């Protein structure tokens, strides 16, 4: 099957520098043409740029141009992009995908996947790691949480029991308080031992934390 | 069940009134990009379609195909009383009426329908093949495409008389199922436009001097018609 | 070169809804349609004009005439509340381009009430010399509410921060508000209380201490 695990960056300093990657299985990667697609918070789709399956033509957006630059390595099975001068507007969720099924060779049509995406927040501001708290319970069914409260940027990935607990669970999006530091909850409701794993990946964090009544 | 190609027998093939005159329409038809697959040069489209002759329905072009030999004397796929081309042009249809994709129609008997123009080489600059030639620059490496940019016209490139042979066979790399429609009458080429072909590189690196494939046995329960 | 969708359109379910994209090189170059729900990636749901990808429901059907390319899905479902983009490249075929996105929003959903858990201050916070009182709103629609804060019938304002409403999976919405206290500002009442007000129905919870 087509899997596109798109790694790469997070938070950086305006008009700073970072390296994406995407490393994909499933398809001959060597045969299509890739592609660079960004989305910022509540925004639209935007390609940013493309490449020939050798590295013979590199095309980008008709802004943009002089410090993005596209790379790949057929040997590796990965997509790369090299971004200098960052934005404030070039803060968007980084996706890495082939568009075009006309420029590829042996196409097939389980190669138009996406993946999840890397985001990239760029701001002046530092980083701040979360305090997690635990939310105690108290017709046949309870509800406990967690309280991830003050950090900065996004995201921050809650999930219970090392991904082993589903149903019921309701991950909040986050506020961001006029502090300027995000902060959210995650519950989860269950029948009349429960662990979250909160993970701030800019911060670097990993909080493994016990709810108990 | 028949794998393709085949020779075909005029004397053992036979005329059946079923196949009508066919309905051949490329005017919407425009081509997307140009490949180099490894094997073989493919140029994609998009719009047009055939009908009519012996189809329950039209069917609407996917791609077109090109194959070549060593030789200006031996590249077509198909042969005809024991006679080869210098080289055979595929035109890939497939039925987009009945099925929900190109990949869902290769499925099925009834799901792909290939055209085959032969090329022949004659001493004749052929002024709309030479747009093709054009082309060549932009795939010279193995397993790369570019996107095609000429103004062409595909059906610049059918025969003078439109007289077919049809036979239940194959795709040539035997990955499905393909009712052939084979047109007796070449168009003409020079010998220096297909040179620019065998300057392709292909999947040790190597270019591709040949991609051809050798005919097949006609089975005992594969009849060939005659328009 | 860009290409144009409307930005909104809107249908009730078991309608047929179509959504069509414009552009000087659609001639030539073939389109694609991607669905993307709130959370979550874009997903092709028509490639190559007409082409259905195995797991994509029948619905979902694309068509092609001229500089236009229409995407239709027939008896729309709750479930197909998303937005949907068309993708393709330039007559050149080397800068490829998105559209402005459509927002398919599906008419005649019923009226979801609130879901309301209040969980007061932890154990843990409070040695911290904090206390933040989580109101956790679910599964409402319309997508809009009002939040009233009331220390032991006195209404609060300052320290509230409250999200914009967010659509879900189900496709109802879903908010949560943040009470900020000190420990004897939470320790000096008998109890706080979230008020979540919506389509003119306020469903309370409350808490003490003791």
């Amino acid at each position: 099957e087509v899997q596109l695990v798109e790694s790469g960056g997070g938070l950086v300093q305006p008009g700073g520098s970072l390296r994406l990657s995407c490393v994909v299985s499933g398809f001959t990667f060597s045969n299509y043409w890739m592609s660079w697609v960004r989305q910022a918070p509540g925004k639209g789709l935007e390609w940013v740029a493309n490449i020939k399956q050798d590295g013979s033509k590199k095309y980008y957006v008709d802004s943009v141009t002089g410090r993005f630059t596209i790379s790949r390595d057929n040997a590796k099975n990965s997509l790369y992009l090299q971004m200098n001068s960052l934005r404030a507007e070039d803060t968007a969720v980084y996706y890495c995908a082939t568009l075009n099924l006309e420029l590829a060779v042996d196409a097939i049509s389980e190669a138009l996947k996406w993946g999840q995406g890397t985001l990239v927040t760029v701001s002046s501001a530092s980083t701040k790691g979360p305090s997690v708290f635990p939310l105690a319970p108290s017709g046949g069914t309870a509800a406990l949480g967690c309280l991830v409260k003050d950090y900065f940027p996004e995201p921050v990935t809650v999930s219970w029991n090392s991904g082993a607990l589903t149903s019921g669970v309701h991950t909040f999006p986050a506020v961001l308080q006029s502090s300027g530091l995000y902060s959210l909850s995650s519950v989860v409701t269950v029948p009349s031992t429960y662990i979250c794993n909160v993970n701030h990946k800019p911060s670097n964090t990993k909080v493994d934390k016990k709810v108990e009544p | 069940q028949q794998l393709s190609p085949i020779n075909i027998e005029t004397k053992k093939a036979i005329s059946n009134a079923r196949l009508k005159p066919l309905d051949i329409h490329y005017n919407e038809s425009k081509p997307t990009t140009i490949q180099n697959t490894g094997k073989l040069v493919r140029i994609n489209f998009k719009g047009g379609y055939i009908s009519g002759g012996f189809l329950p329905n039209e069917y609407v072009l996917s791609s077109l195909h090109i194959y070549w030999g060593k030789e200006d004397d031996y590249g077509s796929n198909h042969l005809i009383d024991v006679y080869k081309y210098s080289g055979e042009i595929n035109l890939v249809h497939w039925n987009k009426k009945k099925y929900s994709s190109y990949e869902e129609a290769k499925k099925h008997d009834d799901g792909l329908i290939i055209i085959s123009i032969f090329l022949q080489v004659l001493d004749h600059k052929n002024v709309y093949f030479q747009k093709i030639v054009n082309q060549l620059d932009s795939i010279r490496s193995a397993n790369t495409s570019a996107p095609f940019d000429s103004v062409f016209y595909l059906d610049n490139l059918l025969p003078s008389k439109l007289d077919y042979f049809t036979y239940l066979g194959t795709t040539i790399n035997h990955s499905a199922d393909a009712v052939w429609i084979i047109f007796p009458t070449p168009i003409n080429i020079h010998s220096d436009q297909l040179s620019k072909f065998r300057t392709l590189l292909s999947l040790k690196p190597h270019y591709i001097t040949e991609n051809y494939r050798n005919p097949y046995k006609l089975n005992d329960d594969t009849e060939v018609y005659y328009s | 070169y860009e290409l144009t969708q409307p930005p909104s359109v809107s249908v009730s379910p078991g309608q047929t809804a179509r959504i069509t994209c414009s552009g000087d090189a659609l001639p030539k170059q073939f389109a694609y349609w991607y669905q993307q729900k709130p959370g979550q990636a874009p997903v092709v749901m028509i490639y190559k004009d007409s082409e259905r990808p195995s797991g994509i429901p029948e619905r979902f059907s694309g068509s092609s005439s001229g500089t236009t390319v229409t995407s239709t899905i027939s008896g729309v479902q709750a479930e197909d509340e998303a937005d949907y983009y068309c993708q393709s490249v330039d007559n050149s075929g080397t800068y490829e381009v998105f559209g402005g996105g459509t927002q398919l929003t599906v008419l005649g959903q019923p009226k979801a009430a609130p879901s309301v858990t209040l969980f007061p201050p932890s154990s843990e916070e409070l040695q911290a010399n904090k206390a933040t009182l989580v109101c956790l709103i679910s599964d409402f629609y319309p997508g809009a509410v009002t939040v009233a804060w009331k220390a032991d019938s006195s209404p609060v304002k300052a320290g509230v921060e409250t999200t914009t409403p967010s659509k879900q999976s189900n496709n109802s919405y879903a908010a949560s508000s943040y009470l900020s206290l000190t420990p004897e500002q939470w320790k000096s009442h008998r109890s706080y209380s979230c008020q979540v007000t919506h389509e003119g129905s306020t469903v309370e919870k409350t808490m003490a201490h003791a």
